RNA sequence: GCCGAGGGUAGGGCCCGUGACUGGGGCGAAGUCGUAACAAGGUAGCUGUACCGGAAGGUGCGGCUGGAU
RNA sequence: UUGGAGAGUUUGAUCCUGGCUCAGGGUGAACGCUGGCGGCGUGCCUAAGACAUGCAAGUCGUGCGGGCCGCGGGUCCGUGGUCAGCGGCGGACGGGUGAGUAACGCGUGGGUGACCUACCCGGAAGAGGGGGACAACCCGGGGAAACUCGGGCUAAUCCCCCAUGUGGACCCGCCCCUUGGGGUGUGUCCAAAGGGCUUUGCCCGCUUCCGGAUGGGCCCGCGUCCCAUCAGCUAGUUGGUGGGGUAAUGGCCCACCAAGGCGACGACGGGUAGCCGGUCUGAGAGGAUGGCCGGCCACAGGGGCACUGAGACACGGGCCCCACUCCUACGGGAGGCAGCAGUUAGGAAUCUUCCGCAAUGGGCGCAAGCCUGACGGAGCGACGCCGCUUGGAGGAAGAAGCCCUUCGGGGUGUAAACUCCUGAACCCGGGACGAAACCCCCGACGAGGGGACUGACGGUACCGGGGUAAUAGCGCCGGCCAACUCCGUGCCAGCAGCCGCGGUAAUACGGAGGGCGCGAGCGUUACCCGGAUUCACUGGGCGUAAAGGGCGUGUAGGCGGCCUGGGGCGUCCCAUGUGAAAGACCACGGCUCAACCGUGGGGGAGCGUGGGAUACGCUCAGGCUAGACG
């Protein structure tokens, strides 16, 4: 009338919290950056972006995002950001 | 199982003597030698000409009732030779012959095939050494078929080898009498064996 | 891992293995990658074990993993030899 | 090899897309005779350079859109309206087949 | 907040089972009525159509020979 | 060239057309009568209706901290067994079923510069320094139960920050390539864990990256049933742009923009079916089929959805809704056999609540070892195939009984009786093969050599000794079609696949004698192919037998004269890749044979690629006048 599949569901819920938690943050700082570079304000935009990329590749280390996901996310992060600076500029930090 | 019943009614129907007992087949107490006409209430009436189908069934039971063989084993043995290379007729006869229960009899180990069965099924026979109690063994060239030593001192097999002292046995078989051992040289050409049977007609029975 | 093991053929009370390379996740007698010999545990034939040894080594050099009673059958046919 | 087909453009009424009809002959599997069957493909003309009646070559490519799986390889011939009219007239005959 | 299993309201399409009663159909048969067809079948037959008659059918119009002499 | 039989029936008779019917092989069969043994297969085809009970997935103390009990011995330690917990790996394999699906589901040949892969191998490099949570546990509250919330502490291979950057990722630039592939420079971002022995040395693991191997996702060409009495279908529809999303392409999803996409070469719709290797039949061509077994797919009470994850939108995991059943302490809560058995319902119909991890295989583990209804065997069922038995030799011009008779006799019938010979069954003794690995040993934990432990089936098969004459049934006997007489019946009773039998001498009904055919079987019903050249590709027809459109004109389509060249599409050849395994076939070999099973051999179409051929059909080009028109 039971087993260890219960143990495994209890585990799945605790990892669930951790996964969502990063994703919201990751998506939070991503928008926060892209938000800034649009009205850039290049330096702050570029600065916050470094905490985006950081928080991304760390998520990539585990179960959160697979390798190609983090890559996919950054290429849409940066490409959006830099070209938003082409509407003004200039890129005050790195990078790159 | 096998036919296992009154056997003179068999020859009487076929119109021909088949040698289904042994000793009595030769004496004048043989049924065909008293009544060469089909058994039962209507045997002495004048026959009516049998149809093609009538003729073939009859030639089949002829060859078949010789061997004391079931229709299944007959059919399957036949439907082997139908598939396997060459001329069907000879091979069917050949594969018919390679039966142990037949082989035992052609050598004169037994007086009938019916006795050659009880000889085989009661283990009194051996093939190249090993005891064999299977009437259906397909004996192959080079096989040496002999009596078991443990039964070699039996009235029936001793007495039945007594006739065989210099008796003829078909070309493809050799026989060390007294020593109680024989040898299978090869499967027959239609010539070697003169069964009272037109073998082509059996193919044609089955072509229907 | 891709594994080397004995897919059972033959018949009841008549075992007959095919030493083979198949996915570890396959069913024991399922479709395999390559056949590399046979094995007859009843030894009722002159040669109850034969192995193309050059082939088995290809897999080993690349990561196939023998079962215990296959590891032995390769040892008896001396694939492990130096 | 990426299957390359030869056929006629019969409609270019979309942006960056052509309709390349490909035809084929083979003998009828039971009745022997060689028979004509054909098919329309949507081909990616990114360079929107191809016109009605062009005979071209197309190559199976990675998916562009739904349905679109071929890009146009190269021009083969120009101005074969006689063929487009073959296609176009069979359509016009469909009106006389209803109720 | 969107989409959303499905629940609910309303109107449509195809199919199936069934229905007082009704239309002809098959078979059964030892029934009633007539005798239309097969002989020139006793008005040559068949025919599309039209009108009519208890029923086979008849008649008009045109057609066919697959009509005896 | 290993391969091909036909008959009955329209007539007074004939020839022909045409159907009906039959003899064959086959089945996951069922039903009737009958039934002895064994081997190998094989067994809910119906309600993917509903299900009591047990069992089908766990494992690791060589990751961590504990509670209890014990051996040890000084409240403490080592250590053992056990129970949960945290953390790993597995649970996406294996096993079931065919509902749904006419579809890129499957089959076959290919694309991926548009992609992923835990454990495994190989190649390069690394493991430095801190911090923190939640269960266990203690303490409260609430129940019959499911159990449940709160408060407080604690360890780690549990989470997090910094450092190192072999390497990787991303944006911008250049080169190479050519769909997002390879290379590099500026910038920025990302690593990690210890455990254990024999202890400055090894073993299991960890981290980043590259290659390999294996398993997948996605895409394309071609092939895949019936109704045209379904003829027109389409708004995410078809394409573009920009984003969202994923490992990845894509209307997969959203916004905007364009007016498009599909269809008689059958769209849309309705019906039916999971597809294949193959199986069955057939001379072949073809037809029929997809149970067992192997491959793929789909589903897990009916639907929807995601989470954890390398991998699932997950049969024995989660959430929700519905239908259904249950338990209760009446306040509330639980279940999902299309896993193995088993119950029930439906049905003409389809099994033991077995034994075992010994073997093969899978999962966890350094290893011992633990789990394994996968599997190995056992049980039941003539369901199928195969082997086998109910005895063999002798024995009368031939017992009795019964059948027939011209009353002379004919038959069952060597059949029986009886004589000898053999010895299924059973009794006694021996007794397997399947099982040598892991481990241990020396060596080096390797190469190699040596050692011991292990058998559910089973005291079974088999081997040896003894020993009893030891089950036969079922269909048919008018023609097809093999086998005939007497009585009883009197168009009655009944038989029947077709033609036909029965109205007082029925070989056709019922019994008997006799006979014919098979034999632990024989018949019957149902269905598939054959006979049916009766959908005719092989291989048919249309004056009167069924069958020429009432006649024109013309759309698509099918088809096309004589000569020459270009191409080489159809077509032919060659070389190569693929065409898995089982099965089929040929040889051999193992079970005493066989069924069954093992080993080897031989191929094919069909498709991918390369090269060649150019007569015919194709295409393009240039001529001609015999076809056609003027
Ligand atoms: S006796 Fe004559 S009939 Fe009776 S069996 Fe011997 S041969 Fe045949
Ligand atoms: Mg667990
Ligand atoms: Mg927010
Ligand atoms: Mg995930
Ligand atoms: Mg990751
Ligand atoms: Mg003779
Ligand atoms: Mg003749
Ligand atoms: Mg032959
Ligand atoms: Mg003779
Ligand atoms: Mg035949
Ligand atoms: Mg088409
Ligand atoms: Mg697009
Ligand atoms: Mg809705
Ligand atoms: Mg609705
Ligand atoms: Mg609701
Ligand atoms: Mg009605
Ligand atoms: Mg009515
Ligand atoms: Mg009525
Ligand atoms: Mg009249
Ligand atoms: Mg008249
Ligand atoms: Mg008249
Ligand atoms: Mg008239
Ligand atoms: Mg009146
Ligand atoms: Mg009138
Ligand atoms: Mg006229
Ligand atoms: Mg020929
Ligand atoms: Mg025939
Ligand atoms: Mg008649
Ligand atoms: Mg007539
Ligand atoms: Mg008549
Ligand atoms: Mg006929
Ligand atoms: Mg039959
Ligand atoms: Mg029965
Ligand atoms: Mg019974
Ligand atoms: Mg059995
Ligand atoms: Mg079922
Ligand atoms: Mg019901
Ligand atoms: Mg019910
Ligand atoms: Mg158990
Ligand atoms: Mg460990
Ligand atoms: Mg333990
Ligand atoms: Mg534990
Ligand atoms: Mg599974
Ligand atoms: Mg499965
Ligand atoms: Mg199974
Ligand atoms: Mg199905
Ligand atoms: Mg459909
Ligand atoms: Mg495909
Ligand atoms: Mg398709
Ligand atoms: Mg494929
Ligand atoms: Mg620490
Ligand atoms: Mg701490
Ligand atoms: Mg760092
Ligand atoms: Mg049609
Ligand atoms: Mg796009
Ligand atoms: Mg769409
Ligand atoms: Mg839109
Ligand atoms: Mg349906
Ligand atoms: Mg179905
Ligand atoms: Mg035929
Ligand atoms: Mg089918
Ligand atoms: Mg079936
Ligand atoms: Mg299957
Ligand atoms: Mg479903
Ligand atoms: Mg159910
Ligand atoms: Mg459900
Ligand atoms: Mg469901
Ligand atoms: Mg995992
Ligand atoms: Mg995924
Ligand atoms: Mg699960
Ligand atoms: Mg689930
Ligand atoms: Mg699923
Ligand atoms: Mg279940
Ligand atoms: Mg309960
Ligand atoms: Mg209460
Ligand atoms: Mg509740
Ligand atoms: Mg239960
Ligand atoms: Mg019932
Ligand atoms: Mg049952
Ligand atoms: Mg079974
Ligand atoms: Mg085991
Ligand atoms: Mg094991
Ligand atoms: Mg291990
Ligand atoms: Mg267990
Ligand atoms: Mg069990
Ligand atoms: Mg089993
Ligand atoms: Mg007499
Ligand atoms: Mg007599
Ligand atoms: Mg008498
Ligand atoms: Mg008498
Ligand atoms: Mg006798
Ligand atoms: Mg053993
Ligand atoms: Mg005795
Ligand atoms: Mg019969
Ligand atoms: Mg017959
Ligand atoms: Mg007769
Ligand atoms: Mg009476
Ligand atoms: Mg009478
Ligand atoms: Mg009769
Ligand atoms: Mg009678
Ligand atoms: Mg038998
Ligand atoms: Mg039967
Ligand atoms: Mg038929
Ligand atoms: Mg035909
Ligand atoms: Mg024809
Ligand atoms: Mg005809
Ligand atoms: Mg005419
Ligand atoms: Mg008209
Ligand atoms: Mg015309
Ligand atoms: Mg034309
Ligand atoms: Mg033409
Ligand atoms: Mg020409
Ligand atoms: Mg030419
Ligand atoms: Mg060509
Ligand atoms: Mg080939
Ligand atoms: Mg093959
Ligand atoms: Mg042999
Ligand atoms: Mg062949
Ligand atoms: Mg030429
Ligand atoms: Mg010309
Ligand atoms: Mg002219």
């Amino acid at each position: 009338r039971n087993l260890s599949a219960l143990k495994r569901h209890r585990q799945s819920l605790k990892r669930r919290l951790r996964n969502k938690a990063k994703k919201s943050a990751i998506k939070t700082l991503s928008k926060k950056a892209i938000q800034l570079a649009q009205e850039g304000k290049a330096e702050e935009a570029l600065k916050i972006m470094r905490k985006a990329e950081s928080l991304i590749d760390k998520a990539a280390k585990g179960s959160t995002l697979h390798k190609n996901a983090a890559a996919r996310r950054k290429s849409r992060l940066m490409r959006k950001v830099r070209q938003l600076l082409e509407a003004a500029g200039a890129p005050l930090i790195g990078g790159g | 199982g096998r036919y296992i019943g009154p056997v003179c009614r068999l020859c009487r129907r076929e119109g021909v003597k088949l040698y289904l007992k042994g000793e009595r087949c030769y004496s004048p107490k043989c049924a065909m030698e008293r009544r060469p006409y089909p058994p039962g209430q209507h045997g002495q009436k004048r026959a009516r000409r049998p149809s093609d189908y009538a003729v073939r069934l009859r030639e089949k039971q002829k060859l078949r009732r010789i061997y004391g063989i079931s229709e299944r084993q007959f059919r399957n043995l036949f439907e082997e030779a139908s598939k396997k290379k060459g001329v069907t007729g000879s091979v069917f006869l050949g594969l018919l012959e390679s039966r142990l229960d037949n082989v035992v009899y052609r050598l004169g180990f037994a007086v009938s095939r019916r006795q050659a069965r009880q000889l085989v099924r009661h283990g009194h026979i051996t093939v190249n050494g090993r005891r064999v109690d299977l009437p259906s063994y397909r004996v192959r060239p080079g096989d040496e078929i002999a009596v078991a030593e443990k039964s070699r001192n039996l009235e029936l097999i001793r007495q039945n080898l007594e006739a065989m002292k210099g008796r003829k046995v078909g070309p493809w078989l050799s026989l060390d009498v007294e020593g109680m051992k024989g040898k299978f040289l090869r499967l027959p050409d239609r010539e070697d064996l003169a069964l009272p049977v037109n073998e082509q007609l059996v193919i044609e029975f089955y072509s229907r | 891992m891709v594994k080397i093991r004995l897919a059972r053929f033959g018949s009841k009370h008549n075992p007959h293995y095919r030493i083979v390379v198949t996915d570890a996740r396959r069913k024991r007698d399922g479709k395999y990658i390559e056949k590399i010999g046979y094995y007859d545990p009843r030894k009722t034939t002159p040669d109850w074990l034969k192995v193309d040894v050059e082939r088995a080594r290809y897999w080993l050099s690349v990561g196939a993993q023998p079962t215990d009673t296959a590891r032995r059958l390769l040892r008896q046919a001396g694939v492990f030899r130096q | 090899p990426k299957k390359v087909l030869t056929g006629v453009v019969v409609s270019d009424k979309m942006q960056k897309t052509v309709t390349v009809l490909v035809e084929r002959q083979f003998p009828h599997p039971l009745y022997g005779k060689v028979i004509k069957r054909s098919k329309k493909y949507l081909a990616h003309d990114p360079e929107e350079k191809y016109k009605l009646g062009d005979v071209v070559e197309i190559i199976e490519s990675r998916p562009i859109s739904k349905r679109k799986r071929f890009r146009v390889l190269r021009l083969v011939e120009s101005g074969r309206m006689d063929l487009v009219e073959k296609y176009l007239i069979r359509r016009q005959n469909y009106e006389s087949l209803s109720k």
